[PDB]
């Protein structure tokens, strides 16, 4: 029967464009989680509740160890609400700001876990991400990724089904959704090449904050290479940021399998990966379930029919 | 330090 009173309300995680995301604990369990609550409101105002019937349903049917489990969905009067597991480890987005670069190994373990997860979504789900950035990576208490939110991804999209809405983050937007063309999944591997371009380079591969000029760099310039990149790192963001979707690594029928194939992976054992039998390359240090010194702290700090009923939201695992 | 992103739908 879950409510907000269910729950006790320990730290501000998070915040933004996504809602507010808290570190809560389950009163009748003692159990953590982190959940991401929405004010009914806002979503009517920006036309996309269907977004959140999409994550809400991307959710329930999702299990694999990279993308972040859901226990409960359940909504209030004023607020729609999902209770997923905690990644303990924080986010990859502090990890790399404190970091600046990640080593070719460790890059090495988070994409292999993206891919891993993001195989499953295409191959089992029928469903395109669209929205691969940073911002979106966690690490569990374990050192291996979650992938968090899934209002933007699309779904029933087969073999190479199109879609045409715009949408996404303007930094890691595909040249062939720039150019107002029908895209498929190909996408996820493009904003793949943006985040492994980002750990092993320590910037975007496309920068500007004026969007006009961070368009036309996308679509018109080739991307630099650091002197510091080994001959199979350049391969693959090489491959991977292709223009057309077309020439693009993970891009023919094969989807994923091209991407698990390249030289760059060579000796990464792919169900290892899956059953989490390879060491992570950083192991969080927490010190209880409660400690979130791998959170950013502006957040750890903190502390009518515009509100309409969202029909059948409310849910609760049991596999 | 990297400005956090944006994401959107039209
Ligand atoms: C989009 C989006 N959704 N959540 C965030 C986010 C941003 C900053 C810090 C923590 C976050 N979320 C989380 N932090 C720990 N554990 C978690 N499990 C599920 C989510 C989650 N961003």
């Amino acid at each position: 029967r879950v409510t907000m009173n269910e729950f006790e309300y320990l730290k501000l995680l998070g915040k933004g464009t996504f809602g507010k995301v808290i570190l809560v604990k389950e009163k009748a369990t003692g159990r953590y989680y982190a959940m991401k609550i929405l004010k009914k409101e806002v979503i009517v105002a920006k036309d996309e509740v269907a977004h959140t019937l999409t994550e809400n349903r991307v959710l329930q049917n999702s299990r694999h160890p990279f993308l972040t489990a859901l226990k409960y969905s359940f909504q209030t009067h004023d607020r729609l609400c999902f209770v997923m597991e905690y990644a303990n480890g924080g986010e990859l987005f502090f990890h790399l700001s404190r970091e600046r670069v990640f080593s070719e190994d460790r890059a090495r373990f988070y994409g292999a876990e993206i891919v891993s997860a993001l195989d499953y979504l295409h191959s089992e789900k029928n469903v395109v991400y669209r929205d691969l950035k940073l911002e979106n990576l966690m690490l569990d208490k374990d050192g291996h990724i979650k992938i968090t939110d899934f209002g933007l991804c699309k779904e029933g999209i087969k073999d190479g089904a199109t879609m045409k809405t715009f949408c996404g983050t303007p930094e890691y937007l595909a040249p062939e959704v720039l150019e107002d063309n029908d895209y498929g999944r190909a996408v996820d591997w493009w904003g793949l090449g943006v985040v492994m371009y980002e750990m092993m380079c320590g910037r975007l591969p496309f920068y500007n904050q004026d969007h006009e000029k961070l368009f036309e760099l996308i679509l018109m310039e080739e991307i630099r290479f650091p002197r510091t990149l080994g001959p199979e790192a350049k391969s693959l963001l090489s491959g991977l940021l292709k223009k057309d979707p077309k020439q693009r690594l993970g891009g023919g029928s094969e989807d994923a399998k091209e991407i698990m194939q390249h030289r760059f992976f060579a000796g990464i054992v792919w169900q290892h990966v899956y059953e989490k039998k390879l060491s992570p390359p950083f192991k969080p240090q927490v010190t209880s379930e409660t400690d979130t010194r791998y959170f950013d702290e502006e957040f750890t700090a903190q502390m009518s029919e515009r509100r309409p009923h969202f029909p059948q939201f409310d849910y609760s695992a049991s596999s | 330090g990297r400005p956090r992103t944006t994401s959107f739908a039209e």
